[PDB]
């Protein structure tokens, strides 16, 4: 009566067999879907039954079926791809979606931008303190970001806003933001952030000094 | 004709909050195929919710709200009405009106419910669950560090924050700058408001040669502000 | 009677179907005279171990055969001639009662309503159609066979018939005291629950109030209250019915226990021989059981004779003024006089109040005189009672001095043409438009005085200049271009009095203008009574008159009016809802249900069961070697017994338990769609297709038809399921190959019944379409009276119905020829099948293959199964007619209406502020949205002041307050409670904290103290809190006299109470709920100045403190009041 | 019928003292309910002379006292042709029948007589089938000549009626007098064609009188002669 | 029926066509302008109104027993026949009505005999003709004469209608005479009779 996500943020190159393998539960019994959402929209449908297709869709959506086992694979990739995907189930009274899943696509690691800015004259006025991590251009998304605080470990006060892919070099960016009161910001001086990017050989520690 | 789901209603509302969803089916009736209610989680992904099938009264609410969630699909005036009870936190999912399957294209039966995907969708109002008023954002320019680097590039910025609900334009010299900036995600504060991020790099001969701005603009609170960055001068 | 519209032919039809229905019925009782024969010789065949034997079997096989034959000419003679008969008497029916509705005075119109006119026509009549269609043919074949089992047992064996014939009596009792507390019952049930009924039509009566004080919920339970009563002794009146249905088996089966054993002592005696028994048993079960089987055909005939009971009441009547007859004088020589006199005349509906109370007037030929003055004064009153519609009470009008009544009227509606008060136009051309002026009108006499209102260029324009259509009360044309057709449409008449009132507003100065100037030299020698718009267009007339409460004391010429200040110098100055739906509305009581189908089960096998007690009879009477009969058939005699009681309980179980199932669904359901109706918003009931009548039939033959189908259908169809599967199975075993060929017949009696319901379908269809199309027709006049018989052309309406009706007709000829064929084949094919599959089983036997008994077991278990299938496919018109009604209530049910009188979410405002505003509100009503309310509105009020209005006759004022109490939402605009818009509110709140005087305030079917008390529900306000309010009403101080206290049910809107009196208390219904905001629209309208006063003097001193807006327009009391808005068009002057 | 006359043809032809006929005036533009359909009779140098009225609306019947009794009008509402059979006939019943309308429904009106059909003349005669003979109507020679020498050619003996009489081969029929044909004692009938002309042109032409009866099939010609015995 | 009040003069006066009622009946008279050789159509009805495609000349209304069509100011547009139709009865008689016409003066007539030639003669009958044409008013007489004796009943009158234009009629008096009594007379004498003739003009022959 349920559903498995298997086929999780697949970023394969256009134009090669880019498999979406979502494996339902026991008995379902022939009730998959494969429907495309563009980023920020309602999903379309693509296939219904692992057997036939919607009218008006591109014959790139191929789902072979054994058993507890649907797995569609695109061949083309066209620029219409690299939208969020998702398998569904109807059957037994019931109807479940899963989680988003999407392909993407695939380049070559690049150069990772870091950067850090501490809050100036007029953010320190509140009691409040934003120190911002920033990484730009960095390939590809699976990326860490790590803190610290006078050379201590921080954690628990760090939030990692990703943004979306652009489209045209499948590159990234990601802002880390670390966040205290007056209650600490003015007994803690030195507040870092390392990066470890597959560009970025070493872990680069940008630091810098309050004020 | 084809199909059209066009929603109404929905979307500001504190956790123990009422409501009605409605989907004006209009372009075929209410009575010839199910109709179920899409959810859409904020960044995760889907869920299927809840349907009626009004040519056998055969309805079903969801299994974590079964008794907050009444279904009616009205035949006459042609539009669903989805009775909202109490609408807690977690579900600020975008709810799409849902068309069931036509496997001739004239009608659904009862049995093995809506096998065949469903050939039709719409696009509904995104519903949100919070108990934050509207507040102005409050624009903190993180500006380009002092650290500034001679003969490379230098990022410049700004964060916008403390303010219900979105949306903020975030845009940079009036908005007549705005290439390779990025957009970061609006996010929710941790009372309820709301804030974000975004910043831009600059060649190391633009920072203190011209002088830019981080202009913001919020329909909500109905404040567009307009503030100077510059490189910080120790 | 039902039949007296027969002409001979008709009776030729009828005699001739229920001759051939008598030989239809008799074929199979004497089927079983020659089974007796074949069973003597055959049995004596078998027992006694006859070469003839396959000659002798296939002789006995073409005697069937013949009777083959002779059933198939019977059925379809009898169905043929009986639905032909049913049909052209039918038409006649339609006729003769459509001459008498267009017969029957107007009087009868106002007291009856169009859309239930129009129901009664179509539904009655099709009811009747049915009725006396072709049930009366099953009836009376159905009791042919019992009737000559009677006479088969005495030429048979006069032995056994002697004791069944003996026992026959005291079942007379059984059925008597069957029909006897029937009777008693439903007819004390009914005399009853229609008292639930009219609660229903009382409070849908003014769903306004009902709702402007959210009692709502003391209503549903008035309902539920009378219909509990009458539930209770619903499942009563179905246990007496059980009760009497089984006592009538019980007696049955013990008599066949004397029979068997007292003829077991025959046989014994080698008397006779096991033919003459054997069939006087056989031949005297089939007839009985199958003449049981016949409820639902007289169900059928007595809902038709309810039918044609108030429908020959409306034929056979006859009024004081006729429309159809020389009752009279009609003379030549006429000079248009006219002249009231002493008039004093009343409504039939609206009986109390009367209008004129004597009028003595004068009008001469050719000189006209202007009617005109203030409104409501008499000016329609005065025109309506000229043309003799209402028979004036007393009053009398006389053209040179003597009876009209003696004036044939046919001459009299003929001779003098009012264009009518508001124009109203027809669905035709303007050709036939105006040719309603006489008929017989040719082109130039068309166009010549057509011009004489400058109808030339809006009509010589169109497509299809004349020949283009004016549409719905002239849905293809407005004001100005509809009025002009009219003024000139009935000149063509040349009236020798035309008359004109307010029938040249709504154009152009100049069209009005054409038409009154050419209409002023026009009537050189004929007057024309003119009540008009303009105080110059007043003045075309020689004499002006003043309209004074029913008394003529003032009126005159130009210098004869203006100088007597009197008025003169005054005046200048169907979503289709599913199997499932209906099947589901009754889930709660499944186990009523499951009994009702097992004991179904039990009471239809129950027959095959008797084949194979009569099958093993057969063999065991056969040798004897014992002394077998008081031996053994004492044992059947005592099975017979424990059949007898087993069938007293499982009948009165099923019959018992649907009868509760019934009840239940019945009450659930009525209870349901009340509630459901009295939640809805205000704009579904301001219609013209859900109106009262039309809902309460809605609501009882709904819930009514929605039950006729289950509750009667699983005991029915299921009798007859598991009777032929019983018989299917018994045939099966013995021996497995005569089921199949006497299943032959399952092919041809299956596609023929389902050709036949298909085509039986369409032919509904095509009839819906047809007597859709004759009842536009219908519909025009029925809903248009005041005109057609104005223009007095409601006979070529006559004339056109009956050639549309002719559609139906030719369709019923279809429909009987249709029938008769499908129910011919079925019944021609069981007998063909006996005869075919009785001669192979003979050969069969031949072998020895089966025992002979065992053939008879099986020919005897489908002789005694199919007897179930006479109407096992009839009461399908009843399954459409409640899948149809239940889609209609369902549409009924889940109608979300857009703004819910529960508001469950938004604002609850705890405190009241009485700050209302309007800034430039636009609205427009829903039914004829032509043309609007406002002009743009914008008022309001503060805390205690009086926003007082004053103007013309209804000029857009009753409008103000139903835009408050969140009736309708004003389309374009700024409405508010004090700040937080009313789009906030919840209306629960809002409409139980305002207050509303109702325009017509009713009381209810209730006591002098609930009515009251009514004004504030969620809690039931005390007794004395009344007396107090009461007295501040000074309405209290009148129970004085009141013969109880507080128990006076004042009937059917306010019977034992005056208007006065219903409005003297309208004030008293609300003030304890506290209404701080007084929306009094027509305050104190029927009461005396010295006490009319004490409505807003009692409130003088407490009137403040709560805002207010005080509408009532006098003098006395609006001089002192503060706010004023001019209604012009629907704005604030 | 409202913008014409729909009045149409029915029974149209010849009777003897031992034939008879069943008439009709097929009525259209409207039906039987909304009229009474009546017949007249048009007995030649006489007025007009009624002889029935029946109103399918109410059957009702009312006949003329010469062919009383002897007759009948049966109208069909349902197919829509009054039904006046002429039977037991005599001789003066020979006519032409103008068949008629009314409305019922206008009162006013008191003259059911408002349309009128053109009436299927009936016509009893005595051994018809008979051809025509040309005879010279021929001038004198003491006739007025330089004044006008009025000539002529006379059809005799002949049925039935018309027969085309022409002149010169239609060169000339001015001048000429064409007189009705009048009753015969035989049933036929006589008339003349009478030419005003000085006889000082028949000195030098002659005229030519061409007689055509298609109603017998004969075409008989004559030239006019002076007569010089 | 009604009196023939038939008018036909010189132009000039105010033709009242009155129609008297054979029996006491309710006032309902129908009138037509029917000319002799059409289908009457209808003018007036109930005496007193006005029918459909009627000019504004003809008009009627009732005098008692007197039901009346007026029509004034003779004009060369005047040539009919009229017709009554009484009513009001479950049988309805009639009236005759006139004919009317232009009267110009009073034509001279032109009177001429032809004897029958020899191609009558071979039948067994022969016509001797009196011929007169133009003559005018429609009063006429014509007489013949054989061996001076005042004959009748073998004079044939055929009349034509009234000349379209001048209103000139023509007439025709045969004298038809068989094998046994034609050839028995010798002197054939026609007498005629006109108004405008002083003189009973007189044409006559020998058989020879
Ligand atoms: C409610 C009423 C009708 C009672 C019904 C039961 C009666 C009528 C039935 C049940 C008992 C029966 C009797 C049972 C046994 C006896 C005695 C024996 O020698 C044979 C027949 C005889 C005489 C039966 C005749 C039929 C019978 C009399």
């Amino acid at each position: 009566i349920q559903m498995t996500q298997s086929p999780s943020s697949l970023s394969a190159s256009v134009g090669d067999r880019v498999t979406i393998t979502c494996r339902a539960s026991q008995s379902v019994s022939s009730a998959v879907a494969w429907y495309q959402q563009k980023p920020g929209k309602a999903p379309k449908l693509l296939i219904y039954s692992a057997s036939s297709l919607y009218s008006g869709v591109p014959s790139r959506f191929s789902g072979s079926r054994s058993g507890t086992d649907f797995t569609l694979t695109i061949s083309s990739l066209q620029p219409e791809d690299f939208a969020t995907y998702y398998c569904q189930q109807g059957y037994s009274k019931l109807i479940t979606f899963g989680q988003g899943t999407k392909v993407e696509i695939k380049r070559t690691v690049a150069a990772p931008s870091v950067f850090i800015f501490p809050p100036s004259d007029s953010q320190l006025k509140s009691g409040t303190a934003s120190v911002v991590c920033l990484l730009n251009n960095f390939y590809p998304r699976e990326a860490k970001v790590q803190w610290k605080v006078d050379n201590a470990l921080q954690s628990g006060n760090s939030q990692e806003s990703v943004t979306e892919q652009d489209s045209k070099d499948s590159t990234y960016s990601l802002s880390s933001t670390l966040t205290l009161s007056k209650a600490d910001y003015e007994k803690h001086k030195v507040y870092a952030c390392e990066v470890t990017h597959q560009g970025l050989s070493s872990p680069v520690t940008k630091s810098f000094n309050r004020g | 004709s084809e199909v059209q789901l066009v929603e109404s209603g929905g979307g500001l509302v504190q956790p123990g909050g009422s409501l009605r969803l409605s989907c004006a089916a209009s372009g075929f009736n209410l009575y010839s195929s199910y109709i179920h209610w899409v959810r859409q989680a904020p960044g995760k992904g889907l869920e299927w919710v809840a349907y009626i099938s009004s040519y056998y009264g055969s309805t079903s609410y969801a299994d974590s709200v079964k008794g907050r969630f009444t279904i009616s699909a009205d035949t006459s005036k042609n539009t669903a009405y989805l009775q909202m009870n109490s609408l807690r936190a977690e579900d600020t999912a975008v709810y799409y009106c849902a068309r069931s399957f036509s496997i001739n294209g004239s009608y659904s039966w009862w049995w093995d419910q809506a096998a065949y995907g469903l050939d039709y969708w719409g696009q509904g109002t995104l519903v949100t669950v919070s108990s934050a008023s509207t507040k102005g954002p409050s624009v903190f320019p993180l500006a380009p560090s002092s650290k500034s680097t001679s003969g490379g590039t230098a990022a410049l910025g700004c964060l916008v924050k403390d303010y219900f609900p979105e949306p903020v334009t975030v845009s940079w010299n009036s908005g007549a700058l705005t290439s390779g900036v990025h957009t970061f995600p609006a996010v929710l504060q941790s009372s309820g408001l709301y804030s974000l991020s975004s910043v831009v790099t600059v060649p190391s001969s633009s920072l203190g040669t011209q002088t830019y701005i981080c202009n913001v603009n919020h329909k909500p609170s109905n404040t567009k502000v307009d503030k100077k960055v510059e490189p910080k001068s120790c | 009677t039902l039949f007296r519209y027969s002409d001979w032919q008709d009776k030729l039809f009828m005699s001739l179907g229920t001759i051939m229905a008598i030989a239809h019925g008799s074929g199979l009782p004497l089927m079983m005279i020659v089974f007796g024969e074949m069973t003597d010789k055959f049995v004596d065949t078998a027992g006694n171990f006859g070469k003839i034997l396959e000659e002798e079997m296939t002789r006995y096989a073409y005697y069937y055969s013949g009777l083959g034959a002779g059933v198939l000419v019977a059925a379809y003679i009898q169905v043929s001639f009986w639905t032909l008969a049913a049909g052209r008497q039918i038409r006649k029916i339609r006729q003769k009662f459509f001459h008498a509705i267009l017969r029957q005075e107007i009087g009868w119109f106002d007291i009856n309503d169009t859309t239930e006119l129009n129901t009664r026509l179509t539904d009655d009549i099709s009811k009747i159609s049915e009725g006396i269609g072709d049930k009366v043919g099953m009836f009376f074949q159905a009791v042919a066979t019992f009737f000559a089992g009677f006479i088969v047992g005495f030429i048979r064996g006069w032995k056994l018939t002697l004791v069944i014939m003996a026992i026959s009596p005291i079942l007379g009792l059984s059925a008597a005291v069957w029909a006897k507390i029937l009777s008693a019952f439903s007819d004390k049930e009914l005399a009853a629950y229609a008292k639930a009924g009219a609660v229903a039509e009382e409070a849908l009566g003014a769903i306004r109030t009902v709702i402007a004080f959210g009692g709502q919920n003391k209503e549903l339970e008035r309902y539920q209250k009378h219909l509990e009563n009458a539930k209770e002794i619903g499942i009563k009146k179905a246990i007496s019915a059980n009760i009497s249905m089984g006592i009538a088996f019980l007696l049955i089966y013990a008599s066949y226990a004397l029979a068997f054993w007292y003829g077991s002592t025959l046989v014994i005696s080698k008397e006779y021989t096991i033919g003459n028994a054997m069939t006087v048993f056989f031949s005297i079960l089939i007839g009985a059981f199958s003449v049981g089987q016949a409820a639902p055909c007289i169900d059928a005939f007595a809902n038709a004779r309810g039918a044609a009971y108030v429908i020959f009441d409306i034929i056979d009547n006859n009024p004081k003024i006729d429309s159809f007859s020389e009752r009279g004088h009609k003379p030549d020589s006429i000079k248009g006089n006219l002249e009231f006199n002493d008039v004093h005349f009343s409504y039939p509906s609206r009986a109390n109040v009367k209008i004129l109370k004597g009028l003595n007037l004068k009008v001469q030929s050719g000189q006209t005189v202007a009617l005109v003055g203030s409104s409501g004064c008499g000016k329609s009153t005065t025109v309506q009672l000229i043309q003799r519609l209402y028979d004036p009470d007393e009053g009398t009008i006389n053209i040179d001095g003597q009876d009209i009544r003696n004036f044939n009227v046919n001459y009299l509606r003929e001779i003098i043409g009012v264009v009518s008060q508001e124009p109203v136009l027809f669905s035709t051309t303007i050709a036939e438009n105006i040719c309603y002026g006489r008929g017989n009108v040719t082109m130039d006499e068309i166009k010549k005085a057509v011009k004489e209102a400058n109808a030339y260029e809006f009509i010589m324009k169109l497509p299809q200049k004349f020949d283009t259509l004016v549409g719905e009360r002239g849905a293809q044309l407005s004001g100005g271009q509809k009025q002009r057709i009219a003024i000139a449409r009935a000149l063509v008449r040349n009236p020798k009095i035309l008359l004109l009132d307010e029938a040249t507003s709504a154009l152009d100065t100049e069209s009005e203008a054409e038409v009154q100037a050419a209409l002023d030299k026009a009537r050189e020698g004929r007057t024309t009574i003119v009540i008009a718009h303009r105080l110059s267009t007043v003045r075309n007339a020689d004499v002006i008159a003043g309209f004074e409460d029913g008394v003529i004391v003032e009126q005159g010429s130009h210098s004869e009016l203006m100088k007597k200040e009197g008025v003169y110098f005054k005046l200048v100055n169907v979503p289709p809802v599913s199997f499932l739906k209906v099947l589901k509305l009754n889930k709660t009581e499944w186990p009523y249900f499951v009994v009702g189908t097992v004991c179904a089960i039990a009471n239809g096998g129950l027959q095959p069961a008797f084949s194979v007690i009569f099958s093993e009879i057969i063999a065991i009477f056969g040798p004897g070697d014992d002394a077998v009969k008081q031996q053994k058939c004492n044992i059947f005699s005592l099975i017979f017994l424990f059949l007898g009681i087993i069938s007293f309980f499982t009948f009165f179980l099923q019959g018992f338990t649907f009868g509760k199932a019934g009840e239940i669904l019945t009450r659930r359901l009525r209870s349901m769609a009340f509630k459901a109706m009295l939640r809805q918003d205000m704009s579904w009931f301001d219609d013209h297709k859900n109106s009262t009548g039309a809902l309460s039939t809605r609501l009882a033959t709904d819930a009514a038809q929605v039950q006729g189908a289950t509750g009667t259908r699983l005991a029915l169809i299921a009798q007859n399921i598991a009777n032929l599967g019983t018989g299917i199975i018994i045939s099966f075993i013995y021996g497995w190959q005569l089921t199949l060929l006497l299943l032959a017949v399952v092919p041809i009696i299956a596609v023929s019944g389902i050709v036949e319901m298909k085509l039986l379908a369409g032919n509904a269809k095509r009839d819906k379409k047809e007597l859709e199309a004759a009842g536009k027709i219908a519909t025009e006049a029925i809903e248009n009276i005041r005109t057609v018989v104005s223009l007095t052309q409601e006979r070529k309406f006559e004339s056109m119905y009956v050639e549309k009706l002719y559609g139906p007709y030719r369709n019923s000829v279809q429909k009987a020829h249709i029938y008769g064929i499908t129910f011919s084949i079925s019944q021609a094919f069981m007998y063909f099948s006996y005869a075919g599959c009785f001669r192979f089983g003979a050969y069969l036997i031949v072998n020895g293959h089966m025992r002979f008994r065992d053939v008879i077991l099986v020919f005897s278990a489908i002789v005694f199964g199919a007897v179930a299938l006479g109407h096992a496919s009839s009461f399908a018109p009843d399954y459409a007619k409640a899948k149809l009604s239940a889609a209609h209530l369902f549409m009924l049910f889940e109608r979300q209406p857009l703004i819910d009188s529960y508001s469950e979410e938004g604002l609850k405002p705890d405190k009241f502020e009485g700050n209302i505003t309007f800034n430039e509100v636009v609205f427009n009503y829903p039914t004829r949205a032509n043309v609007p309310v406002l002009q743009g509105l914008s008022l309001e009020v503060k805390k205690g002041q009086t926003l007082a209005l004053v103007g013309s006759s209804g000029c857009g004022k009753s409008t103000v307050v139903q835009l408050l109490e969140r009736f309708y939402d004003p389309l374009a605009g700024t409405v508010l409670l004090d700040g937080q818009e009313a789009k906030k509110l919840n209306v629960q709140w809002l409409r139980a904290q305002l207050g509303i005087v109702s325009q017509e305030p009713i009381l209810f079917d209730c006591s002098i103290a609930e009515n009251i008390a009514y004004g504030d529900n969620s809690r039931v306000v005390s007794q004395d809190e009344i007396v107090s309010a009461a007295k501040a009403a000074n309405i209290h101080p009148f129970i004085e006299t009141l013969p109880h206290k507080y128990e006076t049910r004042v009937g059917d809107k306010g019977t034992q109470l005056s208007g006065g009196q219903k409005q003297r208390i309208a004030i008293a219904r609300a003030l304890i709920r506290q209404p701080q905001i007084l929306l009094l629209d027509e305050a104190t309208s029927a009461l005396d100045t010295e006490s009319e006063k004490v409505v807003q003097e009692a409130l003088d001193k407490a009137r403040e403190g709560r805002t207010c807006i005080v509408i009532a327009h006098r003098l006395s009391t609006i001089q002192n009041a503060d706010l004023i808005v001019v209604f012009q068009n629907g704005r604030v002057k």
